[PDB]
């Protein structure tokens, strides 16, 4: 890999610089290089990895949605034929997006998840696995769409099971996992009742645990609780 | 590049 | 080139899609492919070319400024030594930026400028040449910095000479040229008095010609006049 | 990607 000659610490330092410069593709390549050094990642390093790829794939997904909407309009009644270009360019973006998702899932499988023994790391990585299968599911249309959905579901479910046994209800990783699994139910699995029930129960259990927290931890947890509330307000 | 529009985190 | 197999019209269509998707690197590659077909560009096509590369290089310049500022802080009295990484990554971004500028200048030299005979196209392309030499000048520090500055100046000057002979004072291309040449004087050539004088004279001559315009042309011209005014307010 | 901060057009 092109980062094989760079020190692990230098890769982490440059990932942080790339974040400050809003150069998220560089940031992701630096963190990919750091992961490929073969050592486990610290809490801060896991978050750098997540931030980098979230921004890269987030932009690809936003572009894909723009192009898919144009493509759908072109297929309505009365739309003038414009040739293959819209489909071609949506496919190009889609393929690039799938490639990034495959890269992230490859890092998780070789070998981040299998070495991750603490709840905070294992849940973090399993949530990522669910997220990137969910992004694949958003664009899937063929023989494997159901298997892609079930891969997302399975990763989220394992993360939920660990997080409920090993973390308090206000833990930000647990909360962000529940938020995204609830979005999976609503947006991917055609299960809006499950999405609402999960978001509400997660919110209420966290509310009841806030009294145990410092001011800084309270701020961290309530921020994500507000995201659960925003979704419930949108969905109900 | 991540938008702010999505329901996820 | 990787776009050699795609129809010119398809490249233009996909450039417009990439703009809607905010995929400016794709947009630039599509327009580069269109230019390399060897036909002259229409007014709309010239603007697509400019928009694409302005966004690509604009983001690189913003990143370079972030990194250069961090690098400068690291060289102050009392800053802890952190190794070569900041310099290395600033150099990486700088090199990528210079490569994009060289690509644009190459398109202008092979062969957009030499075929451009109408004032609107010739001034447009010469302004671009000035702009991209100005971006090179912003990061230049060696034996050729003066020659890079003079290349920017020479391109702007030829564009100004044509625009004053061949275009009305409210022409948006003429106005945007004068705006950017005034920024060249202020930011690159250490000539703030020249920058202010050019901006003021450009503004005043355009003001006196507004009465000749339709409502839509008036809107186009006053928008750029406001940018001249904003700079004068900042500079005086 | 072009910022809005610069004095140029
Ligand atoms: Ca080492
Ligand atoms: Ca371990
Ligand atoms: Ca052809
Ligand atoms: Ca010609
Ligand atoms: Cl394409
Ligand atoms: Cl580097
Ligand atoms: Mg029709
Ligand atoms: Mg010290």
């Amino acid at each position: 890999g092109a980062m094989g000659s760079m020190e692990r610490a230098s890769l982490i330092q440059k990932a942080k610089l790339a974040e400050q410069a809003e150069r998220y593709e560089d940031m992701a390549a630096f963190m990919k290089g750091a992961v490929e050094k073969g050592e486990e990642l610290s809490c801060e390093e896991r978050n750098l990895l997540s931030v980098a790829y979230k921004n890269v794939v987030g932009g690809q997904r936003a572009a894909w949605r723009v192009l898919s909407s144009i493509e759908q309009k072109s297929n309505e009644e009365g739309s003038e034929e414009k040739g293959p270009e819209v489909r071609e360019y949506r496919e190009k973006v889609e393929t690039e997006l799938q490639g990034v998702c495959d890269t992230v899932l490859g890092l998780l499988d070789s070998h981040l998840i299998k070495e991750a023994g603490d709840a905070e790391s294992r849940v973090f990585y399993l949530k990522m696995k669910g997220d990137y299968y969910r992004y694949l599911a958003e664009v899937a249309t063929g023989d494997d769409k159901k298997r892609i959905i079930d891969s997302a579901r399975s990763a989220y479910q394992e993360a939920m099971d660990i997080s409920k046994k090993e973390m308090p209800p206000t833990n930000p990783i647990r909360l962000g996992l529940a938020l995204n699994f609830s979005v999976f139910h609503y947006e991917i699995a055609n299960s809006p009742e499950e999405a609402i029930s999960l978001a509400k129960t997660t919110f209420d259990e966290a509310m009841a645990d806030l009294h145990t927290l410092s001011e800084d931890s309270y701020k961290d947890s309530t921020l994500i609780m507000q995201l659960l509330r925003d979704n419930l307000t949108l969905w109900t | 590049e991540n938008p702010t529009s999505q329901a996820s985190q």
